[PDB]
């Protein structure tokens, strides 16, 4: 009587319950994993807080109406303040993580709308102003509250067409990066385990992003008869096998 | 190996054709599901869209030019074009850029091959034979500043010394400071509230100085030098979506405002043939 | 001295050429690879994974909503799109799919082409599509269109179909950039019964359509793509 | 024959002939088999 | 191997030099079957008339001509021959081309030659060194449209780039669509009432476009390329009547009007020597 | 380096020679062969099917 | 010896020493012997 | 080989790192004498700083 | 006379290579080798011998 | 393969792979070890 459909996840202190998911997807088919020593180079012992860090935070949640164009979150920043695994962050030089994400939007049998789920490594956003215009850093660090992709051009902020990925290619073409729908006549959450992926065995994590999660009305939402115009869209989501090294005084980011 | 099976009426419950996209997964469906197919074989491997392949052939990564002319006051050789230096890069010129950047990390030894041809716009005797020097100097070694500097003399970082009209031809191990290189890079040097974004240090594959070795003869010769770039033992990792719009700068995403629909517009309804 | 003889080609540079170089950095160790998630080896495996088609293509400008194929309620024998299958060109061209084959002379082999609906779950429809092969015109009605590769799809809980265009021909490869000769077929779809929305609804439902390759497909003979150029170099 | 020292100066690598899309296909966490029902 | 063996007087109710020519046969019959012979060996196998050996030496298949000059204002680089294409044929220059029509399928790899020498018809200093490229552009590849457009970054389409005055080489495998090239095809592209009958699209070898990469010196400098072709692995089928009327054109079978008469007349009778 | 000497004939082009080539589409796989009824490999194959001879000439 | 990796680089293919004219002297369907009559 | 072993907390009447320079030595320290550190291996082999490499060009 | 064909680079010199000359002085004789104390193999050898630094740099 | 007679026409050396820097960073004449004592 085991669905696809039914599923429990519970990592640390926390456990997340769909009565209708649409399998799961495992990036590049590999699972989260700690840093090997044949891979390691910094000589530090590393600092595994398990439990405290690996668990669900619930980000705030987005309102999904007609007009919405998409939302876009980048890893680890929009937990750079969630408990203990933000402190960590701030204090340790380096630091190494996988995720859990669950985004969940519900409906009933008369909604219709779909969402394109998906994690992009390393998806380094574009400057509307075109020519060599950079995006200024709290551009690219919005926290928990993330990009609205419907939200205006700003000076030193990226651009937020969503036809074009927000990097000069095609929404259409998004399908190659690991990803899930979420439509409304089928699933109601979207599942994805994410590895760790860099070119270096450990990282910065404040100054160096390496996912964007990015959640994207496809379908229009289109609600029956009189029912209001909106469906609030929730994003969970849980460091799992984080690692920090390099203890010291604490990280001061840009704003 | 068969490109297809044979197979024959079907009236089941299992139905392979009925999917769920929502899943993410491209279920590996084939002719014979959903007709009744013969036997074919294959007849072919895949050989010429293998990555060493596709990014194993020469491209041109830079033209660039210098001129043998007499230096005698001149204040600033590298502004009169009597030297010139390129720190390395793949993706100034489109071609070969779009292929890379179908790859998120990419590992490669690099086999340059530099081709130096001479023109001679305004009267001349004759041709005369040059021999063009190019450095490569990697950050930290000092940087020539007069065609013909204590630098020159090259003594620690490799230097090729070929004809113009000739090719020289070398082959650099991947340099990169990581395990590989990252095209895309969404982060900063440091946490600062002005740095630049995405052009970063772990994408630098050296830098190059050339200049002409010849004193002047009576006539000024404008030689122009070409880098082609071939990518050997090539590694790449983490497929993205390619390419659509148009390129403005080295090292980043941005595409210019204002440019044209990049999907080809309908002569006709959705309906049309 | 050995004696030899240099032939024709001597001193020539061939950028396709594959040979043994001097290294410029002797003795040089490179940095240790680690490991990544994502190898990708050939580009025949990345064209297996379907991506979205622009099939709604009649925008004037680009959106999202040229992936929509509308759909009418309570229509019947009508039909719901058309395409030609140059896969090189039009509706294809930006795809994955067709943004691959862009960088190869010919190709071979079966396509798979999926429809996801998205209409309310208390809905229903019955769509048909079929796939024309070379030699007659694009079909005009569904009766002509039921006559060639066609499948009936049944809207339910199962909410993708997936087609496959099976590999019709008599020569065995077509060129990628379209030509007559080597032409492909058509595609169309139309109401086999038709939508039907439960009450309390309203409006148009839309379909979403992916293509991929079939494990069938070849591509050969690379050469450079008509999809990207300049007029200047890049600088910093 | 190799002719020089250094493991660059080799000529191009030969062909993967890996080959498994799987990693790209079918990311998927429980397994789905064709002709199965995509969702039970 | 015997050429002749040795054979006497006959008086037979075995007539082999009788037959019936109606059958379509070429009856085997030997000088010893009609007269008495004395044995004689062959000394020779017919080495030099195997179908490789035939189309197996390289033979001129095109001349073209491009020049090296300011383009500065020059609206239009193709005409002014500061590059030029050519889309490769065997049919083009006749001596080949009824070598390779006595058979009507046939399947090759070719080995290309490429001669370029240099012209300076009016006063010039000096000759320049001029080093040409010629890219080989597949159908569907971007076409070059000045004389150095992105097209000759050539980052997937494979050039070649050497000196005028000296010759490249290199070889192509056989790229035909189908399982052999048909010099003939009695057929059309489609099923249209117009579309043209006889060319088609499956002996297409490619196409090859050359330019000068060298900037313009003083004088203008004529470069005129001389393209070879050699078949190697030949395999033929089919083989017909050969060519006996003089050619018109690519591709077609046709012959001019008002020719002349093919077979020498007599000078006398049916009688004369 | 081996040392080597090279001689007369040096750079020629000679249209007869049979020598070994790169290719210029490094990996490509030709389209397979079907049968074809018909092959030909020497032309002494050939020149024994009789063909009518215009010994009429006179016209 | 190859030098290069390709089959379209070799030389010149050797020779057939195949030869068989009787699929154009004699394609006839019931055999012909030389000496019998040609029609019976 | 191991660029740095793996090594955990330590209190010890065994102090590698205080010396006397006065000596002329320079005593071999590690990583590990003084913090907690972890496996590591080299990866490399010291190949570009042979005398005859830094002299060879 | 053996067939050769040239590749791009012929004819270069790259400061870095390393191939074999002819010697100028054919047969000659160097100096024996004596043992002198304090041999260097590798520069990574003399980076482990510490040196002062001139940390009070504000002069 | 040396084509040449004498040994200064051969290429550059290989490495040592000999590398030992205690005479110079520890040419002490009693033994000192890390751990014990500087000055017993």
């Amino acid at each position: 009587g085991y669905s696809d459909r039914v599923q429990q996840i519970t990592l640390g202190n926390s456990t997340i319950t769909t009565q209708e998911a649409a399998n799961a997807v495992v990036c590049y088919a590999e699972w989260p994993e700690y840093l090997p020593d044949v891979d390691a180079s910094d000589v530090n012992k590393t600092s595994k807080p398990d439990t405290s860090v690996c668990r669900f935070y619930t980000l705030d949640s987005k309102t999904w109406t007609t007009g919405s164009k998409g939302w876009c979150w980048k890893l680890p920043d929009a937990l750079k303040d969630m408990g203990v695994f933000g402190q960590n962050m701030f204090f340790h030089s380096l630091g190494r993580s996988g995720y859990t994400v669950h985004v969940q939007c519900n409906a009933t049998k008369f909604h219709s709308g779909c969402l394109l789920v998906v994690v992009i490594p390393e998806h380094q956003l574009a400057s509307h102003e075109g020519g060599n215009v950079s995006v200024k850093y709290t551009f690219t660090h919005p926290g928990e509250r993330g990009i609205d992709l419907s939200s205006a051009n700003e000076v030193g902020g990226p651009v937020k067409d969503v036809l074009y990925n927000m990097n000069g290619t095609l929404l259409g073409n998004l399908l190659i990066f690991p990803h899930q729908f979420i439509n409304l006549r089928t699933n109601n959450t979207a599942t994805i385990v994410i590895p760790y992926i860099n070119s270096v065995p450990i990282d910065s994590m404040t100054r160096h992003n390496n996912v964007s999660l990015m959640v994207i009305p496809i379908a229009p939402l289109t609600v029956p008869t009189g029912a209001t115009p909106s469906l609030p869209i929730t994003v969970t989501i849980a460091p799992m096998c984080t690692e920090f090294s390099g203890i010291r005084s604490k990280s001061i980011v840009p704003q | 190996t068969v490109a297809s099976i044979s197979s024959g009426p079907k009236h089941t419950q299992k139905v392979p054709i009925l999917t769920a996209n929502e899943t993410g997964a491209t279920m590996p469906v084939l002719p014979s599901d959903s007709i009744e197919t013969r036997t074919t074989y294959m007849h072919f491997n895949g050989s010429e869209t293998d990555v060493e392949c596709f990014l194993g052939r020469a491209a041109c990564v830079h033209v660039t030019e210098i001129q043998n002319k007499d230096a005698t006051g001149i204040d600033n050789h590298r502004e009169a074009k009597l030297f010139n230096d390129w720190k390395i890069n793949l993706s100034s010129l489109v071609q070969l850029r779009k292929k890379l950047e179908l790859f998120t990390y990419v590992r490669f030894d690099s086999e340059y091959t530099i081709l130096a041809t001479a023109s001679q716009p305004d009267s001349a005797n004759y041709s005369s034979n040059l021999v063009v020097q190019a450095m490569y100097v990697p950050p930290g070694a000092p940087n020539p500043k007069e065609w013909d500097d204590y630098t020159w003399q090259s003594a620690s970082n490799p230097s090729v010394f070929f004809k113009v009209g000739d090719t020289s031809r070398f082959s650099v191990p991947y340099v990169g400071l990581a395990s590989a290189y990252n095209y895309f890079y969404d982060g900063y040097s440091h946490d600062d509230a002005e740095t630049q974004y995405g052009i970063t240090v772990l994408n630098h594959m050296g830098s190059m100085a050339f200049r002409i070795v010849n004193e002047h003869d009576e006539h000024k010769t404008l030689v122009k030098i070409r880098v082609y770039h071939r990518a050997k033992h090539v590694e790449a990792w983490i497929p993205r979506a390619p390419r659509a719009l148009p390129y403005t700068s080295i090292g980043r995403t941005n595409y210019p405002k204002n440019t044209e629909p990049v999907i080809k517009k309908r002569k006709g309804d959705i309906k049309s043939y | 001295g050995l004696p030899t003889t240099t032939l024709p080609g001597s001193g020539q540079f061939l950028t396709t050429d594959d040979r043994q170089s001097p290294s410029a950095l002797p003795n040089y160790e490179p940095t240790p690879r680690i490991h990544i998630p994502g190898k990708v080896h050939n580009l025949l495996e990345i064209i297996q994974v379907d991506t979205l088609i622009p099939m709604n293509n009649t925008h004037t400008k680009d959106e999202v909503n040229s992936y929509l194929i509308p759909l009418n309620a309570n229509r019947q024998n009508e039909q719901v799109f058309g395409t030609n299958l140059f896969i090189g060109d039009g509706v294809f061209k930006t795809t994955l799919l067709g943004e691959i084959v862009q960088y190869y002379t010919h190709w071979s082999g079966s396509l798979r082409f999926s429809l996801m609906y998205t209409g309310p779950a208390l809905s229903s429809a019955k769509l048909i599509l079929a796939y024309t092969p070379p030699g007659a015109r694009g079909p005009q009605d569904r009766r002509e269109a039921m006559l060639g590769t066609h499948v009936v799809w049944d809207i339910g809980l199962q909410s993708t179909i997936v087609m496959t265009i099976p590999w019709t021909s008599g020569v065995q490869f077509r060129y990628t950039d379209p030509d007559t000769y080597t032409s492909a077929g058509f595609l169309s779809c139309w109401y086999q019964t038709s939508l039907i929305l439960p009450p309390e609804t309203t409006g148009q439902v839309y379909l979403l359509s992916f293509i991929s390759a079939c494990p069938d497909f070849k591509l050969r003979l690379m050469k450079d793509t008509q999809t990207i150029s300049q007029t200047v170099a890049l600088t910093e | 024959i190799n002719y020089y020292k250094d493991a660059a100066s080799t000529s191009s690598a030969g062909q993967s002939l890996s080959m498994d899309p799987s990693k790209f296909t079918e990311p998927v966490k429980d397994l789905m088999l064709k002709g199965a029902p995509a969702l039970n």
